[PDB]
RNA sequence: CAUCUGGCCUAAUACUGACGCUGAGGUACGAAAGCAUGGGGAGCAAACAGGAUUAGAUACCCUGGUAGUCCAUGCCGUAAACGAUGUCUACUAGCCGUUGGGGCCGGCUUUAGUGGCGCAGCUAACGCGAUAAGUAGACCGCCUGGGGAGUACGGUCGCAAGACUAAAACUCAAAUGAAUUGACGG
RNA sequence: AAGCGUGCGUAGGCGGCUUAUUAAGUCGGAUGUGAAAUCCCCGAGCUUAACUUGGGAAUUGCAUUCGAUACUGGUGAGCUAG
């Protein structure tokens, strides 16, 4: 609970953009800045973090969502350092709902990333080869961390309840579970395992991500 | 899961050189024991639109607790400008109801009911209203559950 | 001017239950308190507390929720000052076939409809709660 | 600028003790135009005259121009008199402005107004959203397909112009609201 | 389709809180009345059926009388949030 008050999760956002529905977990406004309740963060982070290991026991994976440009380069690492899927470029409308749609893109991408570096693709033009490389690279831009999935996930783990709405809505549509770090300027409306915290900091985001990957590591 | 096609209409859209025609269909599915759902489909032909509607109806299904094969209490419901009233009857009567209502009652497993539509009799809005009325009707168990009593202490 | 003070209590309660408030506080009176006690016995609210300041008294109700819904679903005034009701004893109204209560004022106090059919009486119909 | 005069806000302290809300009939006020008697009359300008434009032009445009617009004393009683939203009361997330005060340490909070967003709820949709079209209570007014017709006849009022009250025979199967896709716009 | 152009006010309608009393509204019981036929229910004659007919139920309205007082009204006495 001191490591909770240690990573930078003490401060939230400014006292004009606060979603009024998040006042049960607000402390005060110091220098016009609201602060989350550590009693409501550290005693709820662990209640949520039990579920990650309690799920990986049966070995059903969980998707990880972060793209806010201040936690994408940490979600790239701390999510494939635990053997799970990832998405960190953009939410790409209708992936968990039109999965039978993006499946063909994922198949073509696996075929273009599996037969271009191990199948000895020769007897072709250099310009066409570079074009196909750039094409599969842009296809990997937003499908690479979700390549070896083939199924729909069992739970999502978000980093901004606000910036990832097209994901939380799709989760609620498909009936999956969702856990996110809702801040003060974010509604706690449908994320079913809600954890408060300062989603905008590199340190707090990375510490929560490390705790998640460790929770999933005890598998 | 028995299927009941309620409405099929032909709708048109103007383009630069004439009209583009198409079809909508509105269908109901259910088993006969407390689960029903409804859906809508659109397509350039009638069987394709029916298929689309049935597939959209096999989701959006609900469950409804009912006293044998009639309602637990009288229900008022509405959607848009349509109002529906429903009353539990006693065994030996059928579904005294009109058109769009029956398919929602017959497909959920209701056999004795007195039903009447006021307001607009748009089939889609009537089906929506009846669905909403069955979805929010309660039984003698949830009432005693939420009130901290038992089923005997209440009636 | 405010002329029905019992409809005002029912409205304060109805509005609080859909704003998800924890408690609701109104001015108090003997009839308001009696009705709130009938609500408490039936299990629709949790606690009723009156408190006098020096001359005026204030009444605080504590509400109930269940599965994220409010426990009072419907509460309705029946006998307003512009039209009083006065049912007999064969005509006492049953609310939702008996899954809800009807508050009645009789010469033996305030009670529910099923509690007055037993006694064989029945006067003014205050409200329906379901 | 002076004189006469009505309401509102705001702070304490005192006083009376339900003295209240709404209101059929009834009364008061009520833009502009118009009327009556007596004045005044710069600019503007119905009517009117002439010049153009036009197939024609009793119009738009140009040059003039009288009622009228102004004052005193009365009448009329109507307007898209509109927030197209009766008056009164209570309750229900928040954020950003502005006017008149009170309190507190440039900022916070409160009170009465006046604006922009917006959750829930409401709505056919558009939208409304503490200045509700939300949740309720009290009383009043009004509606019941389009036309005929806000007219005829009767009555009241008015100097008149007219206002108010207010039908029928006959005729039709539509008239209407909000949004949608095209097409079209001097 | 439908808020009078706006106020003010007469008859009327409706009206804060506490208490004592009254018992008009309200509620309950008892008694008389509510013609017969008709409607409805058992079941009896018509070969069946219409039809006729025995008995009930109903006519929940009216009046008289004895009680109950939570609410509304009346009366007296208090209060201060309008
Ligand atoms: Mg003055
Ligand atoms: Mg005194
Ligand atoms: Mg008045
Ligand atoms: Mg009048
Ligand atoms: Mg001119
Ligand atoms: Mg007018
Ligand atoms: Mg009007
Ligand atoms: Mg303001
Ligand atoms: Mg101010
Ligand atoms: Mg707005
Ligand atoms: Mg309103
Ligand atoms: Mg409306
Ligand atoms: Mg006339
Ligand atoms: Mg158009
Ligand atoms: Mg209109
Ligand atoms: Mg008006
Ligand atoms: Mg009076
Ligand atoms: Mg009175
Ligand atoms: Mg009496
Ligand atoms: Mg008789
Ligand atoms: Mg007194």
């Amino acid at each position: 609970m001191r490591d909770l008050l240690q990573a930078g999760a003490h401060f939230g956002h400014q006292t004009r953009f606060w979603n009024p529905k998040m006042r049960q977990y607000i402390f005060g406004a110091r220098n016009k800045i609201h602060i989350i309740n550590l009693e409501h963060t550290v005693p709820a982070l662990n209640d949520a973090l039990n579920f990650a290991n309690q799920l990986a026991s049966k070995k059903n994976k969980v998707l990880f969502v972060g793209t806010k440009r201040a936690a994408s380069n940490i979600i790239r690492e701390q999510a494939q350092r635990a053997g799970q899927p990832y998405v960190d470029h953009r939410w790409l409308g209708g992936m968990l709902t039109n999965w039978k749609t993006l499946r063909q893109s994922i198949n073509r991408l696996k075929d273009l990333q599996t037969q271009s570096q191990d199948g000895t693709f020769a007897k072709l033009t250099k310009r066409e080869a570079l074009e196909r490389t750039r094409e599969m690279e842009k296809l990997e831009r937003s499908l690479g961390g979700v390549k070896n999935m083939g199924g729909l996930p069992d739970a999502l783990f978000v980093i901004d309840v606000d910036h990832e709405a097209i994901a939380i809505k799709e989760a609620k549509n498909l009936g999956i579970p969702v856990i996110g770090i809702v801040d003060t300027n974010s509604n706690p409306d449908n994320v079913d395992y809600v954890i408060p915290g300062n989603d905008d900091a590199i340190r707090a985001v990375t510490l929560y991500a490390s705790a998640m990957a460790d929770a999933i590591l005890a598998g | 899961l028995v299927e009941k096609l309620v409405a099929v209409d032909r709708v048109a859209k103007v383009v630069k050189g004439g009209r583009i025609f198409s079809f909508t269909a509105l269908t109901v599915v259910g088993d006969g024991n407390g689960r029903v759902g409804f859906g809508r489909g659109k397509a350039r032909e009638v069987p394709a639109a029916i298929s689309k509607a049935l597939e959209a109806a096999r989701r959006n299904m609900i469950t409804v607790d009912l006293a044998g094969t009639t309602l637990q209490h009288p229900v008022n419901a509405r959607h848009g400008a349509s109002r529906v009233y429903m009353q539990p009857a006693s065994e030996g009567t059928g579904v005294i109801a009109g058109g769009a209502m029956r398919a929602v009652l017959e497909a959920a497993g209701v056999h004795n009911v007195l039903a009447k539509c006021y307001g607009s009799t748009n089939a889609a809005n009537v089906v929506n209203a009846t669905f909403k009325g069955l979805r929010d009707m309660t039984s003698p168990e949830k009432v005693a559950a939420k009130r901290g009593k038992s089923v005997e202490e209440i009636q | 001017s405010m002329q029905d003070t019992v409809a005002d209590m029912l409205t304060r309660v109805r509005n609080a239950q859909m704003a998800k408030k924890q408690t609701v506080s109104m001015p108090s009176s003997k009839l308001k308190v009696a009705i709130a006690n009938v609500l408490q016995q039936e299990g629709y609210i949790s606690n009723v507390e009156v408190a006098q300041e020096e001359t005026k008294s204030t009444l605080t109700i504590t509400l109930k929720y269940f599965e994220g819904k409010p426990v009072i679903e419907m509460v309705k005034r029946v006998s307003r000052p512009g039209l009083r009701q006065y049912r007999g004893k064969d005509k006492l109204p049953s609310v939702k076939q008996g899954l809800g209560i009807a508050i009645v004022s009789t010469s033996k106090g305030i009670m529910t409809d099923r509690a007055a059919r037993a006694a064989g009486i029945g006067g003014e119909v205050i409200a329906f709660v379901s």
